[PDB]
């Protein structure tokens, strides 16, 4: 069974955006809790 | 996938926290992999939690 | 329960460990209790180790020590 | 049915070979034969006790799986009176039959007179404290009473099921069996727990575990469920197992095997964490004996092969739906149950992993072969899947 | 007996259950107002008790040096054990394909959520420095300190938090189809768009149901080990300790069986009034009450087996401490708890064996209330009596509860009932779907005879 959104231009872009958001959040959190002191 | 990730994350969290970052002798309990008892429950709970969130969010 | 151990002096002179050799014969049937532990502990072989010995024969129950702890540890 | 006869013949061959090597071991040393026999009886007893427990539980809770294996569970339960006769050699060991048959000392520590009598050469006080409860006459009477309760429940339930074929099955008989099963499940749990405590926990009187017996019931349940899956592959073609069966009963039995495997692991881990975390000298020795002289390797093998490998393999919808894959896992689980019980019973006597005798392997194979032969003899007495049953509609979904 | 009374239609199930919520505020029945007022008054008692606890400290209770754990832990265990029965109904019966879970899964699961909410306060309230609860949780701090992770209270933090989140997500997933029916029948533009956002445009259809059914089975499969693990961990803390009564190997399974037994009594006590007050007699039949009573009897027998195992352990061992534990339970200053325990959970369950007693609705209510009191007494016996007398005779003292811990107990009852009343006012008590699906399954069974 295909996903409902299969065959959409927006799928790769939304996945990318979610990954970029996540990476940014992770780096910022890491900096504050590990390197900011 | 997320259940296995959660179980591994819980185990690694306990190991790094209590046997590597701050090594603290508590009750004479071992500071090695022989401390695998008293490490199971957190692993199981983390695995179940992440598996449940994965199921619900993936369905949605 | 084995909280306080009391022994005669004449028997003590013949064997100092007689009080400890007894009790374990009544409880386990053997002079020495073979206690077994699943937990390793720490060596402590080459480092300062702090321990206290209290002599039951010497204590008179004055309670001076309790007052001393209260003054020292607030 | 020809496959059933082949299974019976294979079980008989395994039995005669196992008894024959056990007899050769007895000639060299009587003591080794008796210690091996106690382990062999304990592992063999699981298939009949498990069959009785599942039969009563399925009567209480109607299921498609329960209707499919009801006749096979009844046949396995029916072998319980013969199992009581097999207990007689163990009884001779702890009675005054010692000093004869070549036994230097009684099979059980409580049986030995010096240990339980004041002024005795050893006179261990803890074993002496339990002398009235742990005495040869009292132990035999309780085990015999348990056998009478087990035999009466198994024979009465089988007789009512055979009667169901003749008449009055719409509400009568089915309600009666359900009522006998409900009172029976409580009697079965109490009798099995005490039987496990007397036969195995009493080997070392110094140690006692409350969870023990419940763990044996889980171990018996896994062994019987694995045995049922192996038998079902052999009887997959039998005509009544052709127009009246579907993938759903096989899938349900696979789910039950997975639940029993996780349940057994939970009971074993629960005992280990409580004893390990509460480091009290009284309960520490049992774990110390099972983690020394190579026994640690057997414990690691149970943790990996017995628990992780089945849990991952049975985590898929396929490998439980498919009978052949369910059979291969079921044979592996049975081998792991034999290893688990050897780890539970053998360290009491061997003291070293390399000290295990051929008789230790011989006694379980010979006794379980007798059990299989009797089971295959009984199951051919009556047709499988009793057609006259108000639950036959669950098989037609 | 049947689990569904005949004469039901898909429209009738939508209209009957749908009518209870969505009724105009001014048309709320007076019984709801009375019950909500009582619950709110007990909630005010709860607020006063918590405020004075925070102002003065945990010293207002009856706890002392030997008994460091008093009625706070007893009530925590009681409330957390109430929530096992609903989780069982929601998950295990789904796995077991049992057909009596359809009409009672929603209310039982709501009871689980509210009981977990009530029981989650006690770990913070009893803490002595309640505002430092976050220290148990791993969190980035400048100190570099970590939780021990080898104690059982660290396990409690992970178990209760995981249990609450999984129960909430499973309950919300079940409500998503029900929200879709409510938004369609809301009849007010503002009432719609509130159920509609919660529904997330469910638009029930094939290729949505197929994923929904698989996800529900997977969530039910994950929850069954979770609930057993939660109660086993709430049993491990006593078991890990070297206290003689506390360290028992049978504690984990026995505690799980006790939780289902106590929870089923609470579910029977609350479900029977809801069934009679609304026209839910067709949805919840006498057969549902009879089967629930049989499950309660089955788990009660396991609790009695746990007692028998404990007594056999006391008589078996030669330790002076086990023998004195038995003596103090039987003839000690707190023997009343043990005698009431033996009366309430062993003698009361024996009538349940007879079919006539299970059929009678008054008999079930009386037995369920006795079981609820007996389970509280069991927790009291396990904790307080064991803590009162220990290895050293010089450190022996009696525990006498004050009025403030009782005030907290009634306050938690009030909070629980307030949450239940708001739930029944706003959301549907009975799953609207899985009840019409039950009707579909029953009609198909009739066709195949
Ligand atoms: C001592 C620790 C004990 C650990 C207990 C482990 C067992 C609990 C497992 C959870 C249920 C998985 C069902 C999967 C599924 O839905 O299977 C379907 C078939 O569908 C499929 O093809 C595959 C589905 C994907 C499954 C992935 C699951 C994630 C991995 C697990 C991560 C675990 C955590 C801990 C890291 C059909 O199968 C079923 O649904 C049958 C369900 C049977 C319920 C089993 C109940 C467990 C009883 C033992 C529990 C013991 C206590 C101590 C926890
Ligand atoms: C409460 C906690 C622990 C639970 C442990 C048991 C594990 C339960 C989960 C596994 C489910 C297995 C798959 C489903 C199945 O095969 O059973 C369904 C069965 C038949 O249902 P139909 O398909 O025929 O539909 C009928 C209605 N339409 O339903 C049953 O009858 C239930 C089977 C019996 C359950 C056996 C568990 C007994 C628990 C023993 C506990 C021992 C404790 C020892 C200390
Ligand atoms: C090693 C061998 C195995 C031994 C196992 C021993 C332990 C077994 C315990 C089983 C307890 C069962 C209690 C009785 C429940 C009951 O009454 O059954 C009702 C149902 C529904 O069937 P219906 O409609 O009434 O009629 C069927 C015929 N048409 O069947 C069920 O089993 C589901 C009910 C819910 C199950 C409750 C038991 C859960 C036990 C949890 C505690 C476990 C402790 C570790
Ligand atoms: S100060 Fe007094 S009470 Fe304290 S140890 Fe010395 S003699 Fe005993």
């Amino acid at each position: 069974m295909q996903p409902e959104w299969s065959g959409d231009p927006e799928v790769k872009p939304v996945f990318l955006a979610v990954t970029l958001t996540g990476m940014v959040a992770f780096l910022l959190m890491v900096w504050l809790f590990a390197f900011y002191w | 996938l997320f259940g296995l990730i959660g179980a591994a994350s819980g185990f690694i969290l306990q190991y790094i926290g209590n046997l590597v970052d701050y090594p603290l002798n508590v009750g004479g309990r071992p500071l090695d992999i022989t401390n695998w008892p008293a490490m199971i429950p957190i692993t199981f709970e983390s695995g179940i939690l992440l598996a449940s969130f994965a199921a619900a969010i993936g369905m949605i | 329960r084995d909280i306080y151990r009391v022994g005669e002096f004449k028997k003590f002179k013949e064997d100092p460990k007689y009080i400890a050799k007894e009790v374990y014969q009544e409880e386990y049937g053997r002079e020495t209790p073979n206690y077994q532990s699943l937990q390793p502990g720490d060596d402590y072989t080459g480092r300062n180790a702090w321990g206290m010995t209290i002599n039951l024969n010497a204590c008179i129950g004055c309670n001076a020590c309790v007052v001393a702890c209260q003054a020292e540890n607030n | 049915i020809p496959q059933l006869g082949q299974v019976q013949m294979l079980g008989l061959a395994a039995a005669v070979i196992g008894i024959g090597v056990l007899a050769a071991g007895y000639f060299l040393s009587p003591t080794s034969f008796f210690e091996s026999y106690i382990y062999g009886y304990y592992v063999a007893m699981t298939i009949p006790l498990g069959c009785l427990g599942f039969l009563m539980v399925q009567h209480l809770t109607g299921g498609a799986w329960g209707v499919t294996v009801r006749r096979m569970l009844e046949a396995g339960a029916a072998t319980l009176p013969i199992m009581g006769l097999l207990f007689i050699p163990i009884a001779l060991g702890y009675f005054d039959t010692y000093k004869a048959l070549g036994l230097e000392h009684p099979l059980y520590e409580w049986a030995n007179p010096e240990v339980v009598t004041p002024g005795g050469a050893e006179f261990d006080p803890i074993i002496a404290h339990k002398v009235p409860w742990l005495s040869p006459l009292w132990v035999t009477a309780r085990i015999a009473i348990f056998f009478i309760i087990w035999s009466a429940l198994a024979l009465t339930l089988r007789a009512w099921s055979r009667q169901q074929d003749a008449g009055g099955d719409a509400k009568k008989l089915a309600t009666r069996m359900r009522r006998l099963s409900g009172i029976g499940v409580a009697l079965f749990v109490i009798t099995v727990t005490f039987f496990s405590f007397d036969v195995a926990m009493s080997l070392d009187p110094h140690w006692f575990s409350t969870i023990y017996g419940a763990h044996y019931m889980a171990n018996a349940g896994l062994m019987t469920l694995a045995f049922l899956a192996l038998m079902m592959s052999r009887v997959r073609d039998a005509a009544l197992f052709r127009e009246y069966v579907s993938v759903k009963p096989i899938h349900d039995i696979g789910k039950l095997i997975f639940a029993f495997t996780v349940l057994w692991t939970y009971m074993s881990y629960g005992q280990l964490v409580i004893i390990w975390s509460g480091d009290v000298a009284e309960f520490t020795p049992w774990y110390v004996h099972r983690t020394q002289h190579g026994w640690v390797f057997v414990a690691l093998a149970l943790m990996l092969f017995a628990f992780a490998l089945p849990f991952f393999v049975l985590l898929f919808r396929g490998t439980k739906r498919n009978l052949n894959t369910l059979a291969t896992i079921a044979g592996w689980i049975v081998v792991m149950r034999f290893v688990d019980m050897a780890w539970i019973i053998l360290p009491e006597f061997r003291e070293h992993l390399w000290d295990i005798a051929i008789t230790d392997v011989a006694a379980p194979i010979g006794l379980i072969g007798l059990v299989i032969a009797l089971f295959a003899a009984n199951v051919q007495q009556a047709p499988l899947l009793p057609l006259r049953d108000p639950n036959m509609e669950q098989l037609q979904n | 007996e049947a689990y569904l009374l005949p004469g039901e239609t898909y429209t009738s199930i939508s209209a009957k259950i749908g009518d209870v919520p969505l009724t105009p505020p001014l048309k709320t029945p007076k019984g709801w107002l009375a019950g909500f007022s009582v619950a709110f008054f007990m909630l005010m008692i709860f607020f006063v008790s918590v405020t004075w606890l925070f102002i003065r400290g945990v010293g207002i209770w009856g706890i002392n040096i030997p008994v460091g754990w008093g009625m706070d832990i007893i009530n925590f265990v009681w409330w957390i054990g109430i929530g096992h029965a609903g989780t069982l109904i929601s998950a295990i019966l789904l796995l077991l394909n049992q057909g009596w879970r359809n009409s009672i899964n929603r209310f039982a699961e709501a009871m689980t959520l509210f009981a977990v909410a009530c029981a989650g306060l006690y770990p913070i309230l009893h803490l002595g420095r309640p505002w430092l609860f976050y220290w148990l949780i791993p969190y980035p701090n400048t100190h570099g300190m970590w939780p021990q992770f080898r104690s059982a209270l660290a396990w409690d933090v992970f178990a209760i938090s995981t249990y609450a989140t999984v129960s909430l997500v499973f309950w919300l997933v079940g409500l998503i189809p029900d929200f879709a029916t409510l938004r369609d029948r809301a009849k007010n533009i503002w009432v719609k768009r509130l159920y509609g956002i919660a529904a997330l445009g469910w638009r029930g259809s094939a290729r949505h149901w197929h994923r929904y059914e698989m996800a529900s089975i997977l969530l039910a499969g994950l929850s069954t080990p979770l609930v057993v693990s939660v109660h086993s961990i709430i049993s491990l803390d006593f078991a890990i300790s070297q206290v003689p009564g506390w360290q028992v190997t049978v504690f984990p399974p026995y505690f799980v069986a006790g939780a289902v037994f106590a929870g089923f009594a609470m579910v029977l006590l609350l479900m029977i009034p809801v069934r009679t007050f609304y026209g839910f007699e067709n949805y919840i039949t006498l057969h549902h009450l009879d089967v629930m009573a049989k499950v309660m009897l089955t788990t009660g027998m396991i609790v009695v087996y746990g007692y028998f195992m404990e007594v056999f352990a006391s008589l078996y061992s030669g330790n002076e401490f086990e023998e004195y534990l038995l003596y103090n339970r039987l003839f000690g200053p707190s023997s009343w708890a043990y005698w009431g325990l033996l009366f309430c959970n062993a003698v009361a369950i024996q009538p349940l064996w007879f079919k006539k007693v299970r059929q009678n609705i008054p008999a079930l209510l009386i037995i369920s209330l006795i079981v609820s009191v007996g389970m509280w007494l069991e927790r009291y016996v396990i904790i307080v009596i064991s803590l009162e007398r220990d290895f050293l005779p010089s450190s022996w003292d009696i525990y006498i509860p004050t009025i403030w811990d009782w005030s907290l107990y009634i306050g938690t009852f009030g909070l629980f009932f307030t949450l239940l009343f708001l739930f029944i006012r706003v959301l549907p008590m009975i799953n609207i779907f899985e009840m019409r699906l039950f009707l579909y399954q029953e009609t198909e069974k009739a066709k195949q005879r």
